[PDB]
């Protein structure tokens, strides 16, 4: 029955919401880097015609 | 440490009591008044190491 | 599969990796320099830091003192 | 570093007016939310030694909780980043203005670099 | 690297809103999700690492252990869930919170990039262990023993601390990629000697190295299943890989400093070795066989070869897993018989068969059978040994038969012969412990089948 | 006392030591000093028995001799120097003068005699007051002339006042007394880093501060007063004595809790200055005040003790005061080391 | 097992340091509370210092 | 000596429990015959079907990352054009001698 | 004072073994005056006699064991012909303790002593060699 099993059972969307939001907070990260973002010299590369950014 | 409350409101507590030759009463001077003034003039705003230096 | 949907290619990791040395590079440089500015201003004292206090100047009265020599 | 006696500095100021030119602390901020994480700690702990339902006993007094260390944070955050900054800027300036005491290293490379070689046996 | 940290934060309040009947449902259910999460992390690179920022990067060297790490947690709860029956509520959750905050400070100890970082996180680690300890121990001796492990440990970690402080003040970085790439060489000093010390010895205590090794048997003996398995599985690991860390600044300085550990590691896990020859306790047998294998990964990571470090890491891995079977083993014999002794439970095979077909796969783990990943890292560390001198397979050979010899000891005095005709309360295997054994013993035999992934970065 | 005289004479211990930190003149702090012993006195004797007033003489004889002395490094430095501002001390007789007036007002080793049995003496809250309130003052006054302490004599009282602390406080089942030998531990923590960096100085100060506030209003609220008493305390409010576990274990340096904060940076600045063998005994010595604070966690709420059949009536009654920022100090008492970096605010 | 596991080992590390900090405690805090012998020794302490330290 | 020999006021040690005898079929999780059962599946659920079967298979399947068959590649190419042209397969030196400037001894 | 301590390191370690056993003898000396001062003021046995023999009692063990260090100190540098070398030190550092194992009459303290004083030694040694700093200036 909703709104009787969500007042036991809203316990367990905890970690998956955690899960989610570390994925997310990773995201954030990788941004602050891309100092050398298609600027090594390995992987130095012209952009694609529609390519704005090597990778996110 | 150290709340130089004094100096944020400009009031002189105690600072006319530090030295000799700070405005005494009746201008009367200090045994040593011309040698304080010296080494005051010579160590302002320059600092204790260098003062001392 | 895997590949496409898990994970993304070498010069992500590769250019990420460029980035944190660069940054960890700068604050290692910077900390010893702080560290011999540091050691300089202590000594010799002609830097902002370390500065003690000297009297103040202003206190000193320039008036006639009842006594031509001061 | 001592910038107790620092020229021009105004005895009781907590943020002075040169600190304005710095930008201020996001109210996202890592550090803010650890703050805020301590103020609502700080009510747990309340509830708990009152003897009381420690999660749901006062929102009001919670809210306040969290809501005070947030404000105290974002104001030492703001402080600490001034200080911070008036570290590099003596720093750099004190470099700039005594060029002897640092000199320009002449680069070298490792192909003209004899380096001692030390088997592992 | 926050996509693990972050679910396994979320474990302390789900714990704390659960219902009082459903703590040990959703800590296990979401602990087992955790573990598949950070099973993603095996995927590495033959370059440098996973850099995932400025503060976190994973490693060839970092996956196993942090998957060992994740998957230990649900086993440590479905073994504490029986002899924490008659426990409040509060008091399970809060048992439930050490281990989840031990499991948080491990990860992070792990995957930290700053060797401060790692130093705090690793002296973290300690208070959780110390709580389960002296606060849901059984005997009376935990109290001494939790101060054992607390004060050999930190008379080991704070010259530590000051040594750290002090390269940073000489290099500028605690950064360990920066530290990897701008390495230079240790001179022959006595300000450089006492550094190696400083490093080396915070470390080595944690092992345990052979003459401070006291703290073991009795924090081993004294705390509780899960502080058992989590003492021998992971904590043991944590100076290994400190070591394998830090031995990158030491260099040449190691090519002699080696020696006195060396002789008492090589010398040290004989002794130990034969000391499992004579214990009256289950628990401080498996405990000095644990300081046996330990010295072995001393002797390796002292060598400071490539066949060495894959031998140490696939032998950490794999005592990590025997050695925590093992005790939950004797735990749950110890829960039917109270007693903890070797001889007063006997003849189990014809009382409890599966069991006895669980220790004796235990015993054949223990005992490196081939192609077990127990005898991949034994030989990978001998065939190095064996180029660093040839005499050392003598020891090391001597090690192996006695090996053998106290584990067959262990298997034959507990489950073959007569049963003891006045114990009449042994019980048939609860589905519970059926399943712990399972999940403890197929890992290994799947590792088995692909030993690159816990071979470490020099693979 | 009269709850108006109480009021009055904590606002001028309070007035003596805020004239000491914001007076520029020597005989003005002199001053500041003699006022806070002047009505220090009567806050230690409040509840009138013979140990109070044991007590109360012991802390009179002794800052009245320390302020003696205070006034003859005062009057010899101006004897070599016509000077009243509080600077460089100018003469390294004045100076060693003061430096030991001032260990002595702190309670620093050889002159730490005195603490532990004014604390003991004294109730809790007037315990409270004197080893957290009565530091500022010394502490102040010698951060504003580290520039001329001799490095070797401070090393050596602080070094001292380390070992002494950490010594004498395994010996004691009074907690007033083991109070009083963690005092005197962190005192010579906080001064062994004078000579270097004074910000670390505060810090210490800060934190020791509020480890002690917390200490206290849990021993006030669980009104105990040895350990036998401590260990009736988890039958009737076990949460407190979690939390004072919790706390001890804080006090005690061990990470990641808030005490670790102090010593590491000590340590670090230290090890900037090339001093590697000093903070490496610091800590050795610090292991003791470990033990004996691991000792009362472990009489307190790691096991339990037997109790009494009286407790049951103690489980029918409620605190009717309650005090105001406990829950604040637990937390910062435990729980502020990733916020380090904020040391920069020259707390 | 016994001689080095059990005693030697033991009495080398834990049991002297244990032996020695538990002696030091006893010196330490094994003292009277008569005023007499602490000023007596400050005035020790004192001496030393002005002769000692300069 | 009417001393009553007894030190203080104790509760008896209890008596182990037996989950069997309230609750055949017990699987030795809980004494709460539904919760027990559950207990049972959600944990074999979650640790034989999901983590034992379906992560080795995810750990079997991982892509080529450390490049080992690119090496084996890269090696082909290299001994294929080395023996073609005569060239002596691996070369003793790893960094060539013409960047590398020693310095002169002159003893 | 300091003076001591000049007078004992101006002599060059290898030589002059009755001039470093006299200074280490005046240092140990004085060290167990301090000493007996320190337990005469805080604890008073029994009477002025009393005092004055349990201070001679320390300041002669005091003196004594640092007389056996100087002398099988500086011997062991002038014969093993290798001076600025820390087992030298051990091993008079090993001697004193030896010697104030016997001025107690017991194994324990001896053997104890031994070991711990030769450590101490060969670490001020190495101290004195490497530059070690016990009281460092405030240089940054
Ligand atoms: C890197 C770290 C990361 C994690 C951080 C960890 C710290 C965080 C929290 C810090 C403290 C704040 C909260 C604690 C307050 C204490 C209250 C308490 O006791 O609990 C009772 C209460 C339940 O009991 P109750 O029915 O209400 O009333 C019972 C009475 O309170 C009293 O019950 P009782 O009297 O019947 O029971 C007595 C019991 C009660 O004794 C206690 O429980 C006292 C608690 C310990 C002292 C706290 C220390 C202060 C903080 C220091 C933390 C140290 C961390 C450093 C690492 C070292 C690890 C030790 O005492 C004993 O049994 C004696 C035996 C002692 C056992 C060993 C002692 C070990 C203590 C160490 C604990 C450290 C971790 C604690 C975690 C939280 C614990 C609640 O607990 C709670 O439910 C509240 C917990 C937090 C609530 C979370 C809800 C938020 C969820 C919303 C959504 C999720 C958020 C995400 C957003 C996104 C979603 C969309
Ligand atoms: C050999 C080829 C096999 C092919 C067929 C498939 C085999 C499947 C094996 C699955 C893995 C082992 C499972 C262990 C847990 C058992 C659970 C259980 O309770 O079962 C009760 C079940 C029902 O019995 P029950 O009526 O309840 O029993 C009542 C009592 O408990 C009485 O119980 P019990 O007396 O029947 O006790 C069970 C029995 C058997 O139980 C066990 O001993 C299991 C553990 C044996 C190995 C111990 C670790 C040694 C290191 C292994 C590392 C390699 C792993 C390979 C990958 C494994 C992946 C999981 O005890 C023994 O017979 C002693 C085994 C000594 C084996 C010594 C030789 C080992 C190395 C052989 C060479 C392997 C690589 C060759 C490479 C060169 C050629 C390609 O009976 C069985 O299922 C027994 C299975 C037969 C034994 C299989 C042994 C060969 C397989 C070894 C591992 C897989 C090799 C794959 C490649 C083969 C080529
Ligand atoms: C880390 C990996 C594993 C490591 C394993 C652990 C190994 C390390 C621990 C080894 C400990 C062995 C030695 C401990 C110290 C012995 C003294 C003692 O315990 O005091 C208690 C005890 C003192 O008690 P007491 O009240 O004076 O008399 C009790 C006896 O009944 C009365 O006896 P007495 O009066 O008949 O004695 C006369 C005579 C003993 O007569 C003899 O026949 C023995 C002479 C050979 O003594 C002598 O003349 C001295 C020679 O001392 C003894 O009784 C025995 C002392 C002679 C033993 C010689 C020591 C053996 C070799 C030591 C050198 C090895 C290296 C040392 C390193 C030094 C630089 C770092
Ligand atoms: C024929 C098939 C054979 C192979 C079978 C494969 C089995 C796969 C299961 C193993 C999963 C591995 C763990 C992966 C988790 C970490 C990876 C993570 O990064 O991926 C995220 C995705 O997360 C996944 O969804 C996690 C899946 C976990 C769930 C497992 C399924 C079964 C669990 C059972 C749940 C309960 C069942 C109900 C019971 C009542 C997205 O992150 P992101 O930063 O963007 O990646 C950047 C790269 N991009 C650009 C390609 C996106
Ligand atoms: C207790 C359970 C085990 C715990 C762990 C034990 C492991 C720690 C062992 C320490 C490793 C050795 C330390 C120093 C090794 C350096 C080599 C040196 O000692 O040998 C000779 C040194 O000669 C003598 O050893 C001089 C020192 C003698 C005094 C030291 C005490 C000797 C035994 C003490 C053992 C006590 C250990 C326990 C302490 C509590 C070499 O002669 P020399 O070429 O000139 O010196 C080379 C070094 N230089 C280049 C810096 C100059
Ligand atoms: C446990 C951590 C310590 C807690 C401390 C108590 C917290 C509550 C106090 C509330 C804030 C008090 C600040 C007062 C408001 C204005 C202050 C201003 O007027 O004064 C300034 C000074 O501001 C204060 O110094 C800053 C106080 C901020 C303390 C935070 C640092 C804590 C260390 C890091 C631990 C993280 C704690 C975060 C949680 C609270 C100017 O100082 P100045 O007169 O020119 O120089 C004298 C001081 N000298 C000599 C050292 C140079
Ligand atoms: C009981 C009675 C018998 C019934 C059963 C009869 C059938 C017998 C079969 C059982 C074993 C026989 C051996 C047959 C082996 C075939 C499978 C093998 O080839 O696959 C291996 C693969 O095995 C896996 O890689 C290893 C398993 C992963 C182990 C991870 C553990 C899961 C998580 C648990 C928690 C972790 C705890 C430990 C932390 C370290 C190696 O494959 P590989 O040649 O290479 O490449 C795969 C294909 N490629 C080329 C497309 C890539
Ligand atoms: C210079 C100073 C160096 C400081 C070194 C600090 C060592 C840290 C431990 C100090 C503990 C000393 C106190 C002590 O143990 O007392 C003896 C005590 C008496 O029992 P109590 O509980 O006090 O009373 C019960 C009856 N009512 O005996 C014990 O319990 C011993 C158990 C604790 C010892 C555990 C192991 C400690 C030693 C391990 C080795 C590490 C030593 C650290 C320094 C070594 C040098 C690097
Ligand atoms: C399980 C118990 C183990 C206890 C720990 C054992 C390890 C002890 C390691 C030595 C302790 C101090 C380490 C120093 C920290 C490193 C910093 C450093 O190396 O700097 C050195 C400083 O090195 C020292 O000063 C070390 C001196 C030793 C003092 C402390 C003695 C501690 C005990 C020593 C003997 C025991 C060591 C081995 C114990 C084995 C295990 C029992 C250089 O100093 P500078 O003056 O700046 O440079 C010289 C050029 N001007």
């Amino acid at each position: 029955n909703v709104l009787q099993i969500v007042r036991d059972h809203w316990v367990h969307i905890l970690v998956p919401v955690g899960f989610v939001f570390g994925c997310y907070l990773d995201r954030r990260s990788d941004e602050k880097l891309t100092a050398f973002r298609n600027k090594s010299l390995l992987f130095k590369r012209e952009l694609r015609p529609n390519e704005e950014v090597t990778w996110k | 440490p150290f709340f130089d409350v004094q100096k944020r409101l400009g009031l002189d507590l105690d600072r006319w009591m530090t030295i000799q030759s700070a405005e005494q009463p009746h201008k009367i001077p200090g045994r040593c008044h011309a040698f304080e003034k010296e080494w005051i003039e010579c160590a302002h705003g320059i600092g204790g190491i260098r003062a001392e230096k | 599969w895997i590949a496409r949907t898990f994970y993304d290619g070498p010069e992500k990791n590769y250019e990420k990796t460029m980035a944190i040395l660069q940054i960890e590079a700068e604050k290692a440089e910077l900390r010893l320099k702080e560290l011999e500015v540091r050691r300089l201003m202590r000594a010799r004292g002609d830097g902002p830091w370390y500065q003690y206090p000297t009297i103040d100047k202003a206190l000193i009265d320039h008036s006639p003192k009842t006594t031509p020599d001061n | 570093t001592m910038m107790s006696g620092r020229p021009g500095r105004v005895p009781l100021q907590f943020l002075p007016n040169e600190a304005r030119s710095l930008p201020p602390p996001k109210l996202t901020d890592p550090r803010l939310v650890y703050m805020g994480f301590l103020g609502y700690c700080s009510g747990l702990i309340d509830n708990a030694i009152r003897r009381r339902p420690v999660v749901s006993a006062g929102l009001h007094r919670q809210l306040l909780y969290v809501t005070s260390f947030v404000f105290f944070g974002y104001y030492l955050l703001k402080r600490q980043d001034y200080m911070y900054a008036l570290r590099d800027h003596d720093m750099f300036a004190y470099v700039k203005s005594h060029p002897e005491d640092f000199p320009e290293k002449d680069k070298k490379t490792y192909g003209e670099i004899l380096e001692e070689f030390h088997p592992v046996r | 690297m926050l996509k693990i940290i972050i679910p396994t934060t979320m474990l302390l309040p789900m714990t704390w809103m659960s219902k009082h009947n459903m703590i040990w449902i959703n800590a296990t259910v979401h602990s087992l999700l955790i573990s598949l999460i950070s099973l993603s992390l095996l995927n590495q690179l033959g370059e440098n690492s996973l850099n995932f920022s400025l503060t976190f990067f994973s490693d060839s060297l970092s996956a196993p252990l942090l998957v060992l790490t994740t998957w230990l947690l649900p086993l440590m709860l479905m073994a504490s869930q029986s002899h924490l029956s008659k426990e409040t509520t509060t008091r399970k959750k809060l048992y439930i919170t050490m281990l989840i905050l031990l499991q948080l400070f491990l990860i992070m100890t792990f995957t930290a990039t700053e060797l401060i970082l790692f130093y705090i996180l690793f002296e973290a680690t300690l208070v959780p262990t110390l709580i389960i300890i002296t606060r849901w121990g059984n005997q009376t001796e935990r109290l001494n023993a939790g101060l054992y492990f607390l004060f050999y440990t930190l008379a080991g970690s704070l010259p530590l601390l000051v040594a750290l402080v002090y390269i940073q003040n000489t290099t500028g970085s605690l950064n360990f990629l920066i530290i990897h790439y701008w390495s230079h060489p240790l001179s022959n000093s006595w300000s450089n000697i006492f550094m190696w010390l400083a490093c080396i010895m915070a470390f080595m205590v944690k092992m345990p190295l052979y003459g401070l090794h006291l703290w073991l048997p009795k924090a081993h003996v004294e705390a509780p299943i899960a502080g058992s398995m989590v003492l021998a599985a992971v904590l043991l690991k944590l100076g290994g890989y400190g070591m394998m860390r830090i031995t990158t600044i030491l260099n040449p300085l190691t090519n002699y400093m080696a020696y006195p550990f060396l002789m008492l590691s090589m010398w040290g896990m004989i002794m130990t070795s034969s000391i499992c020859l004579r214990q009256t306790d289950l628990k401080s047998l498996i405990a000095y066989s644990s300081v046996s294998h330990m010295a072995l990964v001393i002797v390796a990571i002292m060598i400071q070869t490539p066949w060495s470090f894959m031998g140490a890491t696939a032998l950490m891995i794999a005592h990590g897993l025997t050695s925590s079977m093992l005790f939950c083993l004797a735990n749950t014999n110890y829960e039917r018989v109270h007693s903890r002794t070797m001889i007063l439970a006997r003849g189990l095979q014809t009382l409890l068969p599966l069991m006895a077909t669980w220790w004796l796969v235990a015993s054949l783990t223990n005992l490196a059978l081939p192609p077990s990943i127990n005898l991949i890292g034994e030989l990978f560390i001998i065939t190095a040994s064996f180029s660093w001198s040839n005499i050392t397979i003598i020891l090391m050979g001597m090690n192996m038969m006695i090996t053998a010899l106290y584990s067959l000891y262990m298997l034959i005095t507990t489950q073959r012969g007569k049963y003891t005709h006045h114990i009449n309360n042994i019980k048939p295997s609860f589905t519970r412990e059926n399943a712990l054994m399972a999940l403890h013993i197929l890992p290994l035999l799947l590792l088995t089948l692909n030993p690159k992934m816990i071979l470490g970065p020099l693979y | 006392m009269n709850p108006i005289i109480y009021t009055t004479l904590i606002m001028t211990v309070m007035s003596g030591t805020m004239l000491v930190m914001i007076s520029s003149h020597w005989l003005l702090i002199w001053i500041g000093f003699e006022m806070n012993l002047l009505a220090m006195i009567p806050v230690l004797m409040k509840n009138f028995n013979p140990r109070a007033t044991e007590a109360a003489t012991k802390y009179f004889l002794t800052q009245a001799t320390a302020s003696m002395m205070l006034m003859m490094a005062i009057i010899i430095n101006l004897l070599y120097s016509g000077q009243w501002t509080i600077t460089k001390m100018f003469n390294p007789v004045a100076m060693t003068m003061m430096t030991m007036a001032l260990a002595m007002k702190l309670g620093l080793s050889p002159f730490h005699f005195w603490v532990p049995e004014v604390t003991q003496g004294i109730s809790l809250q007037a315990g409270l007051l004197l080893l957290t309130w009565q530091k500022l003052a010394p502490l102040s006054v010698l951060c504003q002339i580290s520039q001329s302490i001799n490095p070797n004599l401070m090393l050596t009282m602080a070094m001292l006042s380390i070992l002494i602390g950490g010594w004498g406080g395994l010996n004691q089942t009074q907690l007033r007394k083991i109070m009083a030998y963690s005092s005197i531990a962190h005192m010579g923590w906080m001064t062994a880093v004078l000579p270097y960096n004074t910000t670390m100085t505060i810090l210490n100060l800060l934190i020791y501060i509020t480890m002690t506030l917390a200490m206290f209003m849990l021993l006030i609220h669980s009104s105990a007063t040895t350990t036998l008493s401590l260990s009736h305390t988890w039958n009737k409010m076990p949460v407190i004595t979690s939390l004072m576990m919790v706390t001890l274990l804080s006090m005690g340096g061990l990470p990641p809790l808030s005490g670790f904060m102090p010593k590491w940076m000590i340590i670090q600045e230290m090890t900037k200055n090339e001093s590697i063998i000093m903070p490496t005994l610091m800590a050795m010595t610090a292991l003791l005040n470990l033990y004996f604070y691991m000792r009362l966690a472990y009489s307190s709420s790691l096991t339990m003790f037997p109790s009494t059949n009286n407790m049951k009536m103690k489980w029918q009654f409620e605190h009717t005061k309650q005090m105001k920022l406990l829950p604040t100090m637990i937390v910062l008492s435990t729980l502020v080391l990733p916020m380090t970096p904020a040391l920069s605010s020259l707390n | 097992s016994s001689l080095l596991d059990l005693i030697w080992l033991e009495t080398i590390l834990p049991k002297t340091t244990s032996f020695i900090q538990m002696k030091m405690s006893i010196m330490v805090s094994n003292q009277k509370g008569l005023i007499k012998l602490y000023f007596l020794s400050f005035l020790i302490t004192i001496m030393i210092s002005m002769t000692l330290f300069n | 000596p009417p001393e009553p020999t007894i030190r203080l006021q104790e509760d008896p040690d209890p008596e182990d429990e037996n989950l069997y005898e309230k609750n055949p079929d017990s699987h030795g999780y809980d004494k709460d015959p539904i919760v027990d059962l559950w207990n049972m599946r959600v944990v074999f659920f979650f640790g034989f079907s999901i983590v034992l079967v379906l992560g080795s298979t995810f750990v079997a399947y991982l892509p080529d990352y450390r490049m080992q068959e690119w090496a084996r590649r890269e090696a082909e190419r290299l001994v294929k054009y080395r023996e073609a042209n005569g060239l002596p397969l691996m070369e003793s030196n790893c960094f060539d001698p013409n960047k590398i400037q020693l310095p002169e001894d002159e003893d | 004072a300091k003076t001591l301590l000049h007078k004992y390191s101006d002599i060059p370690e290898g030589t002059e073994c009755h001039r470093k056993a006299y200074a280490s003898t005046s240092i140990g000396g004085a060290t167990g005056l301090i000493v007996s001062a320190y337990s005469i003021a805080l604890k008073p046995p029994a009477s002025f006699l009393e005092g004055v023999a349990r201070t001679g009692r320390y300041t002669f063990t005091s003196a004594a064991i640092g007389a056996i260090f100087g002398l099988t100190s500086c011997i062991s540098a002038q014969v093993r012909e290798k001076p600025d070398d820390p087992l030298n030190y051990f091993i008079g550092g090993c001697a004193g303790g030896l010697t104030l194992g016997a001025r107690t009459r017991s194994y324990g303290i001896g053997a104890a002593a031994c070991a711990y004083m030769g450590l101490t030694a060969a670490l001020v040694k190495m101290g004195q060699l490497e530059g070690w700093q016990v009281f460092a200036e405030p240089k940054v």
